């Protein structure tokens, strides 16, 4: 059912390890051209939050430590902030590719 | 057969990481090589000048170099003459070419024992096991004459007669010249001939370990001192 | 405000000679 | 008054490349291996320069010249075993360099990765010809093995092996030209390393998290200066204990015999860093198939950046691909071992399954793992 | 599917003659540089030098 | 002949060690097996190698204190 | 590319102390051993079992090879 | 209350030139002292096995 899939996704979310550094999935997305377009399309507060989270993750990796378990981000609170911007950028790129093909 | 018998790990006096060779044992092994092994084997990369400084005095090395006659030349009219050897001369060939060695040794070629320890699996353990491992062949192993059964030799049919036994030579130190004593001495000598830089290399390694046990905590302390600015750095985020 | 900016406590990393806030410096700086 | 460090042209190039270089603040000890490779290259250049100062590339005098270096030249034994154990350390640092690049997603620097692959080929050729150089039994026989394996190519192989041999077998001309090539090729390696560093500095350096490291960057000096100095000291510790205590466990005893064309060795094997390629070439039972398998197994590193099917760069947050990568490293260890023992039972099936699993993991399994990993993280 | 389309198909169709002529250039240069017998023992003049 | 061999004293003591006793038992079993048959190609090199491995291992533990 | 214009960061404060005033090994063992144990705990399940099966098939291959070199008592009839 | 590192800094570790002089003199004296100590450790480990230990039997 969906409950077992959600539980196994929770276990994978704990096993991935970016929640221990305070990161998010959109924070740990690799920066391609479309991703960079999404970050440049981000608003100011979300940009500052993302860059501070990345800086704190880099500091923690430098010290070879993680955040306390209280300060780990949760799977329910992982905001998918870059998803609409990324989807719009992919849609525009696919439109451009279709126009170039036709 | 196709099997190999692994020589066992003998407790040599130089097997430790900071243990040198027994130079008296190298002396006795050189005497064993000169009086027994030199009739068939060659040691062309070792000289009396290599011998002096680790086993013999310069006068003793000169005496045992001049006790053998070497071929030299040419002279004024162009003729190969014979002169007593010197320190710079190497150990003399028992055969001029390897084909003569094969002819005089029933086809088998006695290898040069200047790198035999570094060139055989086991090294001095293999040499000791080969010299003290001669035994009667088991049932079903028919060996033609000129070959001797030796379990430690690959192929088990060596072309070597048993070279050493009890009272095969006389030592100048009064040491009993038993089979095991002679084999241990000649194995120590062959290890020295394979690695003349043995004790010097061990001294280098001892100095290197003392020096690096000094340097590594201190260099690590310098690295942690330079990196202490970052490893204790605190980050704060204050959006308005 | 910038006045709320306070340097956090560093006693978990700081040396023993300057661990006291009331004790002056420049008497252990040469030693360190 | 002017700032000489960033005003003088050579000084400002050095400052912009090595001194004031913005480096990621969180790169671990795995990032010391590039400088370890450079220091190993310099050590090899110096030690081989002295070895060639006392070395003659004649078939009659190669082995006697090596013995003369070991015994008669002052600390020539130290120079020679520093050279050999530095080759072992060079390949250790190369393998850990490539492992860092595969694990932390550094192959996305495509041109830097390709220059690195060309460097890996050049270093392998250099070390092969250098191992041929002392004219030992295993050196000569391994040279014959590798040249015949190259001669397996149809319609081109016989002419190419006669051209490289300088004759009909490994002989005087082969040894002398191998000495010339082994002398010259590390300088081509050094120039390609300048190209490597130039492309890397164009693209910037990569952090273990795989994120954008421009938020937190530190100058290279003095942080990574002292970190690389500590790494150099540790690498010298391992190299010097390898030279001064265990100088022959990574070498081969059969190389201490003169090269006899009439007598074969009991078991012919190449050096330990060629063993995985030797094992896969033994695994595929075709000469052309074996040499093509070797060539493709080294070119597949250049083929690697087109296999990235994940939206995460490094494997830090990719546990399934982490498991697959560690199985890949384990399989490389199995391949080195199988190149160790000869081609018998059950080494036939072990080497065959090791090669098939190695290729399957590096081609098929890792992108599928990345795809299902993205699906599990709900990316599409 | 980026390179699969009608505009790319007709661009490729324009570039077939040029790529084929470049391949002919490379083939002729390879035969001339290597002195390949299997090709050079069919042209009339160059047959003379091989005897 | 007058000077007894420390080598052979250690050898006979390692024969008195019981693992080598079992090895010699297999050796005599192989010897009678091969000898009580004609037209065979079986040799006793396997059992001899096992016995020699065990006995020379015992010797390598317990020989060089008797030498100079 | 240069050190002055790499990224845009706002409202972020960094605090650092002098290396001559803070220790180089601040409790090197007391919070050093638990950190190493935590790192090993996080990354021991993904690393160890591959080398475990290396050891297993290494031992199995050597045992099978030695059994192959061992003679088979089946030549009598 | 002036300690030994404090005197070392106030005398030798302050200026770079006298710092380098301290490094050079310490390098000379430590080279001699370390060579003597490591050599003595080597002799004590290998008593009765070296040529410098056994030459008195075979000389004069
Ligand atoms: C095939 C690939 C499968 C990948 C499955 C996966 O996502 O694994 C991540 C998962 C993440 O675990 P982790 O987060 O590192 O756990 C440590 C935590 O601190 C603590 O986490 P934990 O205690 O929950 O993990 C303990 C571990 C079970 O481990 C133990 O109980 C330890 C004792 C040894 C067994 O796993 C479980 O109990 C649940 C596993 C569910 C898998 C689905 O890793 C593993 O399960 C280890 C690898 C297992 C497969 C190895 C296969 C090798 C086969 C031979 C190759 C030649
Ligand atoms: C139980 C085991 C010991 C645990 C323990 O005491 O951990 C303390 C400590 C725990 O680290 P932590 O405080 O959690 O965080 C790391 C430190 O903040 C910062 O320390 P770190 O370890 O990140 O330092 C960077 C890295 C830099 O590493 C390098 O530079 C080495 C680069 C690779 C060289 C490879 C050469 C070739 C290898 C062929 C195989 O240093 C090391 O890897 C340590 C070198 C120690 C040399 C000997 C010192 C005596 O671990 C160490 O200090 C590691 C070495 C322990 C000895
Ligand atoms: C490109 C591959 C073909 C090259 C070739 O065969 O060139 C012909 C020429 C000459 O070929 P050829 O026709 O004189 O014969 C040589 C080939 N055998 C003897 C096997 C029939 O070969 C070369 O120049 C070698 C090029 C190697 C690359
Ligand atoms: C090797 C032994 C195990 C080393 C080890 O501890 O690996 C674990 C380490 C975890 O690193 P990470 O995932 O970044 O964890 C972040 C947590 N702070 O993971 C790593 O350090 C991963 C990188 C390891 C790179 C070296 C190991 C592989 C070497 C061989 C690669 C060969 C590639 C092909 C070459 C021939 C072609
Ligand atoms: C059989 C029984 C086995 C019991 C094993 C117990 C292992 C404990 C390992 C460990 O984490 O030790 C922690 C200890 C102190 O560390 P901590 O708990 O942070 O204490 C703060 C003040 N020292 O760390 C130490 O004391 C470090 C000791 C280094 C030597
Ligand atoms: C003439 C009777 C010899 C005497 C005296 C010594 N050796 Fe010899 N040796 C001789 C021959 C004809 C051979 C070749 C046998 C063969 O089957 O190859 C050898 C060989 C060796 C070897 C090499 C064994 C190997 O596996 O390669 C060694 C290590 C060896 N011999 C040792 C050795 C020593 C130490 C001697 C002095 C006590 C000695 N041999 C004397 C011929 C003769
Ligand atoms: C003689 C050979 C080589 C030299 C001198 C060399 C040099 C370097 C140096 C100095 C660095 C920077 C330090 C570091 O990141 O470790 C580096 C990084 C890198 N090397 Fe190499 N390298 C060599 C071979 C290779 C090989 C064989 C590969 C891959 C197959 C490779 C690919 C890379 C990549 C991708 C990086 C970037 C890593 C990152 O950005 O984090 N190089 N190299
Ligand atoms: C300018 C650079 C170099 C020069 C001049 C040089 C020169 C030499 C010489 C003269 C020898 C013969 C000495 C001997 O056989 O021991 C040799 C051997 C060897 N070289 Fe180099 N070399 C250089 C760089 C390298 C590099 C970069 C590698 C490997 C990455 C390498 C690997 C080897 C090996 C493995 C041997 C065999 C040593 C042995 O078998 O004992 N060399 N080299």
């Amino acid at each position: 059912s969906s409950k077992w899939l959600d539980g196994f996704r929770k276990w994978y979310y704990n096993a991935a390890g970016f929640n221990k550094l305070g990161l998010m999935r959109d924070d740990t997305l690799h920066e391609t051209e479309d991703v960079k377009e999404a970050i440049r399309r981000l608003p100011e507060d979300l940009y500052n939050d993302r860059m501070f989270r990345i800086k704190r993750a880099l500091d923690l990796t430098m010290r070879h430590q993680i955040l306390p378990k209280d300060q780990w981000t949760k799977y329910e609170e992982d905001k998918f902030y870059l998803e609409p911007y990324l989807k719009e950028v992919i849609r525009e790129r696919k439109e451009r590719e279709e126009w170039a093909k036709k | 057969s196709d099997l190999e018998l692994h020589p066992p790990s003998y407790p040599w006096s130089h097997r430790g990481l900071l243990s040198s060779l027994d130079h008296t044992s190298i002396r006795r092994g050189f005497q064993v090589y000169k009086q027994v092994c030199s009739s068939c084997h060659s040691m062309d990369y070792v000289a009396y000048r290599h011998l002096v400084g680790v086993c013999y005095t310069e006068e003793e090395a000169k005496a045992l170099a001049e006790e053998v006659e070497v071929q030299d030349g040419p002279n004024d009219d162009g003729e190969m003459f014979m002169r007593p050897g010197k320190l710079s001369d190497y150990f003399p060939k028992p055969y001029p070419n390897p084909e003569a060695a094969r002819a005089a040794n029933n086809g088998a070629l006695p290898p040069d024992l200047s790198y035999i320890v570094r060139a055989r699996h086991g090294g001095e353990d293999y040499v000791f096991s080969l010299l003290t491992g001669y035994c009667e062949p088991p049932t079903g192993v028919s060996l033609r004459e000129g070959l001797y059964f030796n379990p430690y030799f690959p192929g088990q049919a060596i072309g070597m007669a048993p070279p050493i036994y009890t009272e095969v030579l006389e030592y100048d130190d009064g040491t009993p010249a038993t089979m095991s004593q002679v084999a241990k001495d000649v194995a120590t000598f062959l290890r020295w001939a394979s690695e003349p830089e043995h004790d010097h290399r061990k001294r280098m390694g001892l100095k290197m370990l003392l020096m690096m046990g000094l340097l590594l905590p201190l260099t690590y302390a310098m690295k942690r001192h330079k990196w202490s600015v970052l490893k204790s750095r605190k980050l704060a985020y204050r959006p308005p | 405000s910038h006045t709320d900016v306070k340097v956090p406590d560093f006693s978990d990393y700081r040396r023993a000679e300057v661990l006291d806030s009331t004790k002056s410096s420049k008497e252990s700086s040469e030693a360190r | 008054m002017t700032n000489m460090r960033k005003t003088h042209p050579l000084f400002k190039i050095i400052n912009h490349s090595f001194i004031d270089l913005p480096a990621p603040s969180n790169i671990s000890s795995w990032w010391n291996f590039g400088s370890l490779l450079g220091v190993c290259l310099m050590v090899q250049i110096i030690t081989g320069l002295f070895l060639a100062m006392h070395y003659t590339s004649d078939t009659m005098t190669a082995f006697s010249s090596v013995t003369h270096i070991c015994r008669d030249v002052n600390y020539g034994w130290l120079i020679r075993y520093m050279h050999a154990n530095g080759a072992s350390m060079f390949f250790i640092c190369l393998f850990l360099h490539v492992g860092r690049g595969l694990y932390y997603g550094s192959y996305t620097f495509m041109e830097t990765w390709n220059i690195g692959v060309l460097l890996l080929f050049a270093v392998m050729a250099t070390a092969f010809m250098g191992y041929v150089l002392p004219w030992g039994q295993m050196s000569f026989w391994g040279a014959t093995v590798i040249t015949n394996l190259l001669s397996a190519i149809p319609y081109i192989g016989t002419t190419l092996v006669e051209w490289i041999w300088g004759g009909f077998s490994v002989d005087k001309a082969t040894l002398t030209r191998f000495f010339a090539f082994h002398f010259i090729l590390p300088f081509i390696i050094a120039a390609l390393a300048i190209v490597h560093l130039l492309f890397l500095h164009e693209t910037g350096s990569n952090n273990p998290t795989g994120l954008n490291s421009d938020a937190d960057k530190i100058p290279f000096h003095p942080y990574y200066t002292i970190k690389d100095i500590l790494g150099i000291l540790i690498m010298f510790l391992i190299l010097m204990t390898l030279v001064l205590f265990f100088p022959d466990m990574l070498g081969d005893p059969d190389n201490y015999m003169p090269a006899n064309p009439l007598n074969t060795p009991p078991h012919i094997k190449p050096e330990w860093y060629f063993l995985f390629a030797y094992a896969i070439l033994r695994s595929i039972p075709n000469k052309l198939g074996g040499v093509l398998a070797l060539i493709l197994s080294i070119l597949i590193l250049a083929l690697m950046p087109f296999l990235h099917t994940s939206k995460q760069r490094s494997l830090m947050f990719r546990p399934i691909t982490q498991i697959l990568y560690w199985i890949l490293v384990a399989n490389l260890l199995i391949l080195t071992w199988i190149g160790g023992q000869p081609v018998e039972h059950p080494f036939i099936i072990i080497g065959q399954l090791a090669s098939i699993s190695y290729f399957s993991i590096i081609l098929i399994l890792m992108p599928i793992s990345g795809i299902i990993e993205d699906k599990m993280l709900k990316l599409y | 599917s980026r390179f699969l389309g009608p505009r790319y198909r007709e661009l490729a169709r324009n570039w077939i003659p040029t790529a084929g002529m470049w391949g002919t250039v490379g083939a002729v240069g390879l035969v001339w540089a290597t002195d390949w017998r299997l090709i050079l023992d069919w042209v009339p003049y160059i047959n003379g030098k091989f005897k | 002949e007058e000077l007894v061999d420390p080598l052979t004293t250690v050898r006979e003591h390692c024969e008195q060690l019981e693992k080598c006793v079992k090895a010699r038992e297999r050796l005599e079993l192989c010897d009678n097996r091969v000898s009580s048959r004609s037209q065979t190609e079986e040799d006793c090199t396997e059992e001899l190698f096992d016995f020699l491995h065990a006995r020379d291992h015992c010797v390598a533990h317990k020989l060089f204190k008797n030498l100079k | 590319r240069e050190f002055g214009n790499l990224a845009r960061i706002r409202h972020v404060i960094s605090y650092s102390l002098s290396p001559f005033e803070q220790r180089a090994f601040p409790s090197y063992f007391s919070k050093g051993i638990p950190n190493v144990l935590r790192r090993t705990r996080e990354r021991i399940l993904r690393v160890a079992p591959p080398f475990v099966v290396v050891y297993l098939i290494y031992t199995w291959g050597n045992q099978e090879f030695e059994q192959s070199k061992r003679k088979n008592p089946a030549m009598y009839e | 209350s002036p300690t030994i590192p404090s005197r070392l800094y106030s005398l030798l570790f302050r200026r770079t030139s006298t710092f380098a002089l301290t490094i050079a003199v310490g390098a000379l004296f430590f080279e001699r002292a370390f060579d003597q100590g490591a050599d003595a450790i080597y002799e004590h480990i290998n008593e009765g096995k070296l040529w410098k230990h056994i030459k008195h039997k075979y000389e004069n």
